[PDB]
């Protein structure tokens, strides 16, 4: 049945986390479920409802924020912890029920000799309130002097690069991550599986 | 993640080249790893950010290299201000410094000496005794000192101390001290400390009977 | 024209609490990854903790929970507040500006922390009088020993402080008793060991003791 999970899970154009791609959707609904968890992934954790039974609650709408991160940094995708992605690149709210998926992507996203198509907002003035794409690549001022938007001693480009070689550790292969935020706004329900 | 830093130590001459091979436990990318320089006591400054990207104020004479299993910091033409201890750290979750690599001045090998200073009554009447074994301006640190009392293994009971590299002429002076009681001093008769170095061909030993001056 | 003031050393019993001060010049600590690291005594260099631009702390796994990193944006200060300390945490602590991809670029002067169950106590001075063993070419080596002082630092100076060359002041060592001790040796001509104005000088601030003691030949 007509649902869009393909172009976001088996996709080809996965963007950097600093500009993580929102995708609001309206799924496929029948008398049975909406997707399968996994046959070959790397990390998969769904809150509120156990990761084996996502279809247990119908949702009015969802946001499947897709991006790529390091291996171990999937750690700091989960709500409650405050890693480097959680504060500046991507926060999940401390009271959250949704899910996170992360599959290894060395075989696709790694260019021999060093891929650099993937960035992430390293510096940023303060923490993000949940889900605010800080797309602005404006120069960052860590001090008392604005720099007219030109890099200097304390004026730094805010995005930086992962740099995926193919020889990396198991915790450094780019895991393509897709995080499903299940919204709670009260309208007729769209996203779910069975009857 | 663990960041070993081969090799243990590197000795060099003024104006000479240098390589220092940091080696991850895993194999990792090159963007994250950085190379810091620490002077003895002072605070660690930065040398290399990214794989080899020299930072501000960093002379062109430093060069990063490599990726994956190992990365290497290199120096073209030496200078004493470059003589320090370099720490490679791979900023993964949070920095994991390597155990460092003292960089010291290559110096014609020199013979450590060995001197003796036993405790005396002024020190005995405090209920504790401490003997002194001494070495002066040897090279390099790979030196061996042991304490033979009754020609046994006086292990543990001895404390080793050794000066830092001597900026004036890059040497090493060392001492050791045995923590005995007054009864421990009284019981035994002979005390000796032996030293074997890459600067001498024999295990040179100093010996002395108790009470003999 | 840019630096991180470091102040507030520490001399504490285990399990206590203590504080150390970092203060930015130019840097706005409310806009940086600030991070404290520690050097154990002459051993490695362990990273300790990090405070993000926003309020968020990440501590080393060996000091998890027991410390705190705090902020004063109003007066531009970074605080190390140490709780439930332990014997090995004797160290030198560095406040360091952090740019994860550019590496920690600005580092404070570093301030010394001592954690130990012992108590402040003055030294004891014992000569190290040379003999025929230390006489070869005139290289008369003579020292004096500082036994069961506490705590670090001390200073030692000879000739009432007029001889700082030819000196070898071997660092202190923390022993089983927990009472700091060390020694220091200098070298002088053979005709000097039998007669000269030999004074070795031990100065310990915490026990405010200034012993300008005399080292003599013994027999």
């Amino acid at each position: 049945n007509l649902c869009p999970f393909g172009e976001v899970f088996n996709a080809t154009r996965f963007a950097s986390v600093y500009a993580w791609n929102r995708k609001r959707i309206s799924n496929c609904v029948a008398d049975y479920s909406v997707l399968y968890n996994s046959a070959s992934f790397s990390t998969f954790k769904c809150y509120g409802v156990s990761p084996t039974k996502l279809n247990d609650l119908c949702f009015t709408n969802v946001y499947a924020d897709s991006f790529v991160i390091r291996g171990d940094e999937v750690r700091q995708i989960a709500p409650g912890q405050t890693g480097k992605i959680a504060d500046y690149n991507y926060k999940l709210p401390d009271d959250f029920t949704g899910c996170v998926i992360a599959w290894n992507s060395n075989n696709l996203d790694s260019k021999v000799g060093g891929n650099y198509n993937y960035l992430y907002r390293l510096f940023r003035k303060s923490n993000l309130k949940p889900f605010e794409r800080d797309i602005s690549t404006e120069i960052y001022q860590a001090g008392s002097t604005p720099c007219n938007g030109v890099e200097g001693f304390n004026c730094y480009f805010p995005l930086q690069s992962y740099g995926f070689q193919p020889t990396n550790g198991v915790g450094y292969q780019p895991y393509r991550v897709v995080v499903l935020s299940f919204e709670l706004l009260h309208a007729p329900a769209t996203v779910c599986g069975p009857k | 993640i663990v960041l070993t830093q081969s090799p243990g130590t590197l000795s060099l001459s003024p104006g000479e080249t240098a390589t220092l091979s940091c080696r991850a436990s895993q194999s990792v990318g090159s963007s994250y790893l950085t190379w810091y320089q620490q002077k003895p006591g002072q605070a660690p400054r930065l040398l290399i950010y990214g794989a080899s990207s020299r930072a501000t104020g960093i002379p062109d004479r430093f060069s990063g290299s490599g990726s994956g299993t190992d990365f290497t910091l290199t120096i073209s033409r030496l200078e004493p201000e470059d003589f320090a201890v370099y720490y490679c750290q791979h900023y993964g979750s949070s920095p994991t410094f390597g155990q460092g690599t003292k960089v010291e001045i290559k110096r014609t090998v020199a013979a450590p000496s060995v001197f003796i200073f036993p405790p005396s009554d002024e020190q005995l009447k405090s209920g504790t005794a401490s003997v002194v074994c001494l070495l002066n301006n040897f090279y390099p640190r790979e030196a061996k000192v042991q304490w033979k009392v009754d020609n046994a293994l006086q292990s543990g009971n001895s404390q080793e101390s050794v000066t830092e590299q001597d900026s004036k002429d890059s040497t090493y002076s060392l001492s050791s001290t045995l923590t005995l009681s007054k009864a421990d001093y009284e019981k035994h008769k002979v005390y000796a400390c032996e030293v074997t170095h890459q600067g001498l061909s024999s295990p040179v030993t100093k010996s002395f009977n108790r009470g003999e001056c | 024209e840019v630096q991180l003031v470091e102040s507030g050393g520490g001399l504490v019993q285990p399990g206590g609490s203590l504080r150390l001060s970092c203060a930015a010049s130019g840097i706005t600590v409310s806009s940086n990854y600030m991070s404290w690291v520690r050097q154990a005594p002459g051993k490695g260099l362990e990273w300790v903790s990090v405070i993000y631009s926003g309020g968020s702390t990440f501590y080393a796994d060996s000091v998890k929970g027991r410390f705190t990193i705090s902020r004063d944006n109003s007066k531009n200060t970074l605080y190390l507040q140490m709780s439930s300390l332990r014997a090995e945490d004797t160290a030198v602590y560095y406040c360091a500006r952090d740019l994860v991809v550019f590496g920690m670029d600005v580092w404070g002067q570093g301030t010394t922390v001592t954690v130990s169950s012992a108590s402040t106590k003055g030294p004891s001075v014992f000569p190290l009088a040379p003999s025929s063993k230390s006489t070869s070419g005139g290289t008369a080596a003579l020292g004096c020993l500082v036994k069961d002082y506490f705590p670090e630092p001390v200073t030692v100076s000879w000739n009432s402080g007029a001889l700082t060359s030819g000196v070898h002041t071997f660092p202190a060592v923390l022993q089983s008793s927990g009472l700091y001790s060390l020694s220091s040796v200098v070298t002088v001509p053979s005709s000097s060991l039998g007669t000269q104005t030999y004074i070795c000088n031990v100065n310990h601030k915490p026990s405010n003791t200034k012993v300008d003691k005399r080292v003599e030949p013994k027999s």
